[PDB]
């Protein structure tokens, strides 16, 4: 009882520290809601080192924990589950080199605290298998195509046709993630999001699913879903070009070029924070360069 | 030995070289 | 024991070291219901292994680690004939027969007495018996019940002994097949399950399709033209097809063979001549030969290509064959 | 941890000798 | 013989111009972590004799 209270206090303190670090990253100053949500998700993934975990590690781990043949809406009880995280931890350690290794408790305890924040706001301690499974399928690293194929596999029937109820529950579970990073008003669940994304009459295949979710532009309720992945890809790209607002000699990340003005280029920080100057106006269109 | 076989080969090379010199 | 508090801090977290009635320590992975042992000699062996996480690929890692174990366990000195005589001497012929600690101890003593008589200066019977019991109960005693199956022990010893690869394949097939020589889905699944209990002990089970034996059985019976039962010849052919979950044993045999290989060639990165061990020759460029010392680190000379084909010599080359493949690579680069 | 030994200057001098004898004997012919 | 001597000079050009080849520059492009591997993969390779002894 006393040790349980101490562990609960430690987990709450770790969650508070993670949220304080997220707020100290000045990502809330970003005016664009989509890019702010993508940056918050990227920071959470990097702090929890979940960018190093692909969908296949999660699949093998849930197969080990007998989660593959279980009902998606099965509430998970409160337990230590030390071997559950040990499976992923040792799977990574056997593949990663000694020097390229991470912490033992901070790596997963913060993830558990964030999962509790995203899916258990009332502190019930019971989370359905579907919610955690979708969170692990989405927030894991690797290729978005494989995770999306897995999601479409689990939201469809044996005939490969997506179920509207399963897709609706999937949208419900994944739109709680912006609420975890304080983006509820920005990206919250609405009764017309599923209707906007897909029609109730036209049958959607796997090819149609991939074309619709990776359409240009993506749907509003999931537009941050691929962009975060892109934010993972462009996070270490070097550009030897000068800027126009901060006058940075070298800029790392997304590139934005104005097609109206002459010799005016801006970094990702200047573009996301609403920084502008000169005869240029904020309503001018920007073309995004990832390289 | 490989070294000794090489040395006898060098002796062969040297004798061929001097034979060619006296031919010239 | 007094060493419990001393060596319980060698591992941390969910791992929980516990002692056994046979006074052999073992770790505990409690929520997985799986348990593994760690003797101090095997503890220093695993500590030496932990610094060898530099292998880039999967099958190479498993083969090299298993070769290091087999040479360290001195079980490479054991032949197929001696192990077969020892197992037939104890009447351990029924694959489903429960096995207590005493029967395994007796069979291990039977093997290691002959091994010491052949290797007096290389085999110590009690230490080797303890080490091999440690490894076998690591692989096939995750429940700490003291009972194992004869088939799993047979598979482990035959895989870890010194014999021809096809001889081990044939003996294991005879072990799993019926008196008529036919093997259905269930016996193949049991054998594949016993095989997959090995990589999970070290931590490289997911790289070969995980612990799900169903795709392996499906592939084997699809190669069998959907036959209800498979034969020894078809089993050998499907094994030579190099499945995902069994390639590790031929890779082990190859690395054991190439451990004494000496190639008259120069490494095209670290300039090591002659090549000793594994020689790798590119099938696109010319005069590019790399030693496994730089190959395992992932460092590449002149960069990789759109396709960068490679052949892996494990034996000293024949001049006719390498002139033929050089003619082939000139033909490839001509186009 | 770098230890490789192959006689190289001996190879260049051998190639030099082969070259000069080739020159000389072709001239003689 | 002038053509012959020209061909012999063409031979001598790459006979002496190569001057073997360097390995330290390949070490420079090699990451020091990969150099750490180079020791370890050689350590067990040079322990092959002590494999026989043990």
């Amino acid at each position: 009882m006393i040790e349980d209270s101490g562990k609960r206090g430690n987990t709450m303190a770790e969650r508070r520290q993670l949220f304080a670090e997220m707020r100290a990253q000045d990502l809330d100053r970003i005016r664009l809601s989509t890019y702010r949500t993508a940056c918050k998700l990227r920071f959470v993934q990097k702090k929890c080192n979940l960018h190093l975990v692909d969908i296949w590690n999660v699949i093998e781990a849930l197969r080990e924990n007998a989660l593959n043949n279980l009902d998606p809406n099965t509430e998970l009880n409160v337990a230590r589950l030390e071997a559950v995280l040990s499976t992923i931890f040792y799977q990574l350690n056997k593949r990663m080199p000694t020097t390229h290794q991470i912490h033992v408790e901070q790596s997963i305890s913060l993830l558990l605290n964030f999962l509790l924040a995203a899916f258990d706001p009332e502190g019930h301690g019971k989370i359905s298998v579907f919610a955690v499974k979708m969170a692990l399928a989405t927030l894991c690293g690797g290729k978005i195509m494989d995770k999306l194929r897995y999601i479409f596999s689990m939201i469809s029937d044996s005939s490969g046709v997506m179920v509207y109820g399963r897709y609706d529950q999937f949208l419900r579970e994944v739109l709680k993630l912006p609420t975890a990073v304080f983006e509820g008003p920005s990206f919250g669940y609405t009764e017309q999001s599923a209707r906007s994304c897909f029609s109730q009459q036209k049958k959607v295949t796997l090819n149609g699913f991939l074309d619709t979710l990776m359409s240009d532009p993506p749907p509003q309720c999931l537009v941050w879903l691929p962009l975060l992945h892109r934010l993972a890809n462009v996070e270490n790209v070097f550009h030897p070009v000068e800027c126009s607002y901060c006058h940075s000699e070298s800029m790392m990340g997304f590139r934005y070029r104005c097609q109206q003005c002459h010799n005016y280029q801006l970094c990702q920080d200047c573009f996301w924070r609403g920084h502008a100057g000169g005869s240029h106006s904020n309503q001018h269109q920007m073309k995004e360069y990832t390289s | 030995l490989r070294g000794r076989k090489g040395n006898l080969a060098i002796c062969v090379i040297v004798l061929l070289f001097l034979l060619a010199v006296i031919n010239l | 024991p007094a060493s419990q508090h001393f060596l319980s801090t060698s591992v941390q977290g969910p791992w929980e070291r516990a002692i056994s009635p046979n006074k052999v320590p073992y770790y505990i992975n409690h929520e997985t219901q799986t348990t593994c042992w760690d003797h101090p000699k095997m503890t220093e062996l695993y500590q030496s292994l932990a610094d060898l996480n530099n292998v880039r690929f999967s099958a190479y890692r498993t083969a090299m680690k298993l070769r290091r174990l087999q040479k360290a366990l001195c079980l490479d000195l054991l032949t197929l004939s001696a192990a077969c005589d020892a197992l037939d001497q104890h009447n351990l012929k029924q694959n489903d027969q429960p096995m207590d600690i005493l029967q395994i101890i007796n069979c291990l003593t039977t093997v290691y007495d002959r091994l010491e008589q052949e290797h007096n200066n290389l085999v110590n019977v009690p230490l080797c018996v303890d080490m091999c019991l440690n490894w076998l109960l690591n692989v096939y005693d995750t429940g700490r019940t003291g009972r194992i199956r004869v088939l799993s022990f047979k598979t482990g010893i035959i895989s870890l002994c010194k014999a021809h690869l096809e001889d081990k394949y044939r003996y294991l097939f005879k072990q799993v097949a019926s008196s008529t020589g036919f093997c259905d889905q269930r016996r193949l699944g049991l054998l594949l399950h016993d095989s997959i209990q090995i990589p999970r002990q070290l931590g490289e089970v997911a790289s070969f399709g995980g612990s799900n034996i169903e795709p392996s059985v499906r592939s084997c019976f699809q190669f069998a033209n959907n036959k209800p039962e498979i034969e020894a010849a078809l089993f050998l052919d499907w094994m030579r097809l190099e499945p995902q979950s069994m390639v590790w044993l031929p890779v082990l045999h190859r690395v054991a063979a190439a451990e004494t290989a000496k190639h008259q060639a120069k490494c095209n990165i670290c300039k090591e001549c002659p090549i000793i061990g594994f020689r790798y020759r590119s099938l696109k460029h010319f005069n590019y030969d790399i030693c496994q010392s730089c190959f395992f680190s992932g460092r590449v000379a002149k960069g990789h290509k759109m396709h960068y084909p490679m052949v892996e010599y494990c034996t000293p080359t024949t001049s006719g064959e390498d002139v033929r493949d050089f003619a082939k690579v000139l033909k490839n680069k001509f186009r | 941890v770098y230890k490789v030994g192959i006689y190289g200057w001996r190879k260049r001098c051998l190639y030099f000798f082969v070259l000069l004898l080739m020159i000389l004997i072709l001239v003689n012919l | 013989p002038l053509l012959v001597a020209l061909l012999l000079a063409l031979l001598l050009a790459y006979i002496m111009c190569c001057r073997r080849e360097g390995r330290l520059k390949r070490d420079l492009a090699t990451s020091d972590i990969q150099m750490v591997h180079h020791c370890t993969i050689h350590e067990n390779t040079e322990e092959l004799r002590q494999m026989a002894a043990s």
